[PDB]
């Protein structure tokens, strides 16, 4: 699957570029990380479930009401949250942006 | 009137050690006399603590020295940005705080080594801030720049480019002296196989002593700091002269030492004694300040330059009809009593911006790319963050430098 | 900066006794002890290792983790022994279990939180935290397993701060454990992600070095442990000591590691002469350089000939010329252009420290990064599959409540980790 090279790059970074971190918070947030905090994310970030778990997302598992709207809210709408700037952030992230507007949009 | 120096980085500190140490000898202000010009700043506590424990303990005020328990890191990223920021507030407040008291500061001669995270990184912002704030002031930076082969740090070329890039607009004039380059002076000229870092710093000690100490000290020619940039630098970058000392002659072994003005001045030009790797292969000489202390007769000087001008291997750039700035200081160079130094009656220091550095920058520049393409260590940098970002964008900027340097010479 | 030591696993603990054995002396601490310290200086930095409860008492700040009561007890009952704070020991009577699986999941898991409690307490203690040290063996259930797990929580809790590792990578020729592929592979799997800096030591390599390099007829474990303790001390404590050019851990991390793997290094001590005759007094510089660089006297199994260096860091501690040290290296570099590796312009990171190992004049620790190690990794994995495919031992693990996939995953990760190394090599 996705090469590790991308993953560690973000993680090891003691303090990631802020919007990246914010993005990670967002993505983790899509994951629904309860914790604000880094560390809880951090150990989460490297975990055996993590590597696959992102890659395949069971639709049923994801829950519409809260989860749908925040993402839908225009976090994307955000003034620079969205695809283009984020895409600058990484090669890796880029395929993800497509994912955001994707099956999720189509089915729903 | 006065200038305040700041020493940063461990290395800048260790020079910081030297620069003051030489000073005290000259002035004759023993261990416990007046109060220092300058402050020292290091992210790594131990080294500064060396100052704290070590020689000239009382002389500095603890207010003067700035430190952090926190980690230096050998990388531009933390030192500049991340760890970086926290210290600066204290730093700047210090400089202003010091600045306030003095009357009519000419500017600060900041010392740093290219050279490391705190030397890079941390300093780069520091000068960065200065330009806005002080602005009117003249900002020279004294740098020690990576030995061509030698460089200790793995990371190093990453640091330097960013440092040079960032500071470049900011600094009025920056002096660069090469570590291994000096070594050759040691090896051949004094013949020390041994020499420690302390030795080199002593050497720089002497050279610096001319620029700040002696010049400000009244003397026949009297050169200002401001003149330094004005005469020295053709152009809005930033330009980095090299610094040379004729009298390097070994203390014990050989006593020609009465080498009158003609010979001593003559000594510098030869590529050997640059304290820079540069060894002007092609290099054109835009401009020089020669500052002499000792017994000099200006006729002796004036004649001396004239012959030099003519020999025409030297080949100055066309656009400068002439660019020789004589400076004469009454009082002879002062040699640190024991250790190495020759203690010549008269000495020459001469700085210049030469085309030659373009060679150095290119080499320096080359180092950067090799790692960079693989991208190397960068993950460390990005983590400190830093972004792809600064590296490449900076990379281009200094690339501009190479063009800039090249264009200046080689064409008429 | 402060550093906290970790001892996990018997090997684990055994080395820990030695490590502190030297270190205590290096600092000048007697068993309950205080700073008898010949010099003043040693006193100042000490804080990295120790906390100041008594004023007399500086007690090393580190934790002992071991299912085996016997191992720990001997250490307590042993010489230095008493020095440790009893709190430090985190123990579990439960069967040590050879199983990595036992250590990690089943047996280890319960203890770990208890373990973590203290780690934090030491962590919390004061000043700033450089990071943690680790010793253990890939080894066994306690050595790996728990220890490998322990780092995991450490990684999470304080990501910023650095972990260096010492692992006794399984000795090639005859493995001191039957299980050897299983425990080792999975354990390294954790580190490669987890610990930012790792050091490997190999026993036979120690034997080889001890036996040739030192006249020493009868290597004892206490010997190998002792020599090993030698390198790390140069690494950690030395730089805490002043130096004209002194790196610290982060310098070691930054300069040394090109890529995120954290990679693994092989320690190598500068002085290694017999008691005895060998005392040449050819320390000068170059003799040191020759020693470390040379193929043997490399702590880990692999030989640099094989063999290219991503990075080298030499922390010399002793008063030597900057001129010679820096200059000498270059010739080494030029001389061995083939292996060094072209891209990174100045391979060697040089650290100089003023003060030598308290007995001796001039020594450099040699640390760092080479492609060669990859050869080592193949060994473990190669054993791994031969074992794995047949699955001989496995039931113990799985009965313990381990996954089939887990085995496969661990191997491949380290396995391809080997693959990563080669890429640079070419
Ligand atoms: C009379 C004299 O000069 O004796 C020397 C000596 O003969 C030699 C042979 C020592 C000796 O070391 C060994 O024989 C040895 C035994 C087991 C494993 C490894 C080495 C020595 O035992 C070791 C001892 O080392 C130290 O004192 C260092 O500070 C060292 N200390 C320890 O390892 C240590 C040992 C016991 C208890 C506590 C600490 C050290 C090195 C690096 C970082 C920190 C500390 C020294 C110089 C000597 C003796 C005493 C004979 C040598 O080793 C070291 C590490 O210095 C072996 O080759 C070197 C060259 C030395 O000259
Ligand atoms: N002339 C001279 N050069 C020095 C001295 N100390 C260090 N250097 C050189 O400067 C560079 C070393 O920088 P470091 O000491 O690693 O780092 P630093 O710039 O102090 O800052 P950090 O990386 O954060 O520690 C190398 O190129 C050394 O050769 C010194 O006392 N004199
Ligand atoms: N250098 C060294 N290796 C050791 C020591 N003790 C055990 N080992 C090595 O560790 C491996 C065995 O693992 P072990 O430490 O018994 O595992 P655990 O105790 O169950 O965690 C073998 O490869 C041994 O050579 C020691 O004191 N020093
Ligand atoms: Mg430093």
């Amino acid at each position: 699957t996705i090469k590790k090279k991308h993953l560690d790059e973000i993680k090891s970074l003691p303090k990631p570029p802020t919007p990246v971190k914010l993005a990670m918070e967002a993505v983790c947030l899509m994951l629904g990380g309860k914790k604000l905090e880094w560390a809880d994310i951090r150990k989460k970030i490297m975990e055996p479930n993590f590597i696959t778990s992102i890659i395949n997302y069971d639709t049923k598992k994801m829950m519409t009401p809260k989860i749908r709207e925040a993402i839908t809210k225009g976090y994307l709408e955000d003034p620079g949250f969205d695809y283009e700037t984020v895409n600058r952030a990484s090669k890796a992230c880029g395929p993800l942006v497509k994912w955001a507007t994707a099956q999720t949009y189509y089915s729903e | 009137r006065e200038c305040i120096s700041i020493h940063v980085g461990q290395a800048g500190v260790q020079i910081g050690n030297a620069c003051w140490e030489l000073y005290c000898l000259e002035h004759g202000i023993q261990p416990d006399g007046h109060v220092p010009r300058a402050v020292f700043v290091d992210l790594e506590p131990t080294v500064i603590d060396e100052v704290r424990t070590g020689t000239y303990r009382q002389l500095f005020h603890p207010e003067q020295l700035i430190t952090g328990k926190e980690d230096a890191a050998n990388n531009y990223a933390r030192g500049h940005y991340t760890i970086g920021k926290e210290i600066i507030d204290l730093v700047l407040d210090r400089i202003r705080k010091l600045a306030d008291q003095c009357t009519g500061l000419q500017g600060f001669s900041v010392f740093h080594s290219f050279g490391g995270g705190t030397g890079s990184g941390f300093t780069s912002l520091l000068m960065e801030r200065l330009s806005v704030d002080y602005g009117k002031k003249s900002k020279l930076e004294f740098s020690i720049y990576p030995a061509p082969q030698v460089s200790t740090a793995v990371v190093e070329p990453y640091n330097s480019i960013l440092t040079t890039h960032t500071t470049l607009e900011h600094s009025d004039c920056a002096f660069m002296v090469d570590n291994e380059a000096i070594y050759d002076i040691c090896r051949r000229n004094l013949d020390i196989e041994r020499p420690t870092y302390t030795n080199l710093n002593r050497l720089i000690g002497q050279i610096v002593s001319s620029i700040t100490a002696s010049l400000r000290f009244d003397g026949a020619l009297n050169v200002d700091l401001t003149e330094f940039q004005t005469n020295l630098v053709p152009y809005p970058r930033g330009h980095f002269p090299l610094a040379t000392y004729a009298p390097v002659i070994s203390a014990e072994k050989a006593y020609h030492e009465q080498l009158s003005v003609a010979e001593i001045t003559n000594a510098c030009f030869e590529p050997a004694n640059q304290m820079v790797k540069c060894d002007p292969r092609h290099g054109k000489y835009m401009a020089c300040c020669l500052l002499y202390r000792g017994d000099v007769v200006p006729k002796d000087v004036n004649a001396a330059i004239a012959t030099i001008k003519t020999k025409r291997t030297i080949q100055f750039v066309d656009w400068c009809p002439t660019g020789f700035k004589v400076g004469i200081n009454y009082e002879p160079p002062t040699v640190v009593p024991g250790g190495d130094l020759a203690k010549v009656q008269r000495a020459v220091c001469m700085l210049s911006n030469t085309t030659a550095i373009a060679e150095a920058w290119a080499r320096l520049d080359h180092k950067f790319d090799l790692m960079y393409a693989k991208r190397a260590f960068v993950h460390w940098y990005v983590g400190e963050g830093m972004e792809e970002g600064e590296f490449s964008e900076a990379r281009e900027d200094m690339a501009a430098l190479e063009k800039d340097y090249e264009e200046v010479g080689v064409d008429s | 900066r402060e550093i906290v030591h970790i001892q996990a696993g018997q090997c684990g603990n055994q080395i820990g006794a030695k490590f502190w054995e030297v270190i205590s002396d290096e600092h000048g601490i007697d068993p309950t002890g205080s700073y008898h310290g010949d010099s003043d200086l040693q006193l100042e930095r000490i804080n990295v290792y120790y906390n100041e409860a008594a004023g007399n008492k500086y007690v090393p700040r580190a934790i002992l983790v071991d299912l085996e009561p016997g191992t720990m007890d001997s250490v307590r009952s042993g010489p230095f022994g008493q020095i440790f704070r009893p709190d430090n020991f985190v123990f579990g009577q439960s069967g040590a279990g050879n199983n990595w699986a036992k250590g990690h999941y089943t047996e280890g898991a319960e203890l770990v939180d208890s373990v973590l409690d203290v780690v934090r307490k030491e962590s919390e203690s004061c000043d700033c935290l450089q990071g943690f040290q680790l010793t253990h063996s890939l080894g066994g259930g306690t050595g790996s397993g728990m220890g490998t797990l322990l780092i995991s929580k450490i990684r999470e809790e304080y990501p910023d701060r650095i972990m260096n590792t010492f692992s006794v990578v399984p000795s090639p020729k005859v493995s001191d454990t039957v299980v050897e592929p299983y425990n080792a592979t999975l354990s390294v799997h954790q580190l490669v992600e987890n610990t930012d800096e790792t050091y490997c030591i190999d026993n036979e390599a120690l034997y080889d070095i001890c036996f040739r390099t030192l006249k020493l007829t009868t290597p004892t474990y206490g010997d190998l442990n002792h020599l090993v303790s030698a390198t790390m001390s140069g690494v950690t404590t030395c730089l805490r000591f002043p130096g004209q050019l002194n790196a610290d851990l982060r310098k070691l991390a930054v300069n040394m590691v090109p890529f995120p793997r954290l990679h693994f290094f092989m320690p190598g001590f500068a002085p290694l002469t017999s008691r005895g005759s060998q005392q040449y007094r050819a320390l000068t510089v170059p003799e040191l350089t020759q020693q470390m660089f040379d193929a043997k006297n490399m702590m880990a199994a692999c030989d640099p000939r094989h063999g290219r260096y991503l990075t080298v860091a030499a922390v010399f501690r002793g008063r030597m010329s900057m001129k010679e040290v820096d200059e000498q290296m270059l010739n080494v570099q030029n001389k061995n252009s083939s292996y060094f590796v072209e891209w990174i312009p100045n391979n060697v990171k040089t650290a100089v420290c003023d003060i030598p190992p308290r007995g001796l004049k001039m020594s450099a620790t040699f640390i760092g990064n080479s492609t060669a190690i990859q050869e080592l990794f193949k060994r473990i994995s190669e054993q791994f599959t031969a074992m794995f495919r047949r699955k001989a031992f496995l039931h113990w693990y799985t009965g313990e409540g381990m996954d089939e996939m887990e085995f496969t995953e661990a191997e491949s990760n380290m396995n391809d980790l080997v693959s990563e190394y080669q890429q640079y090599q070419d």
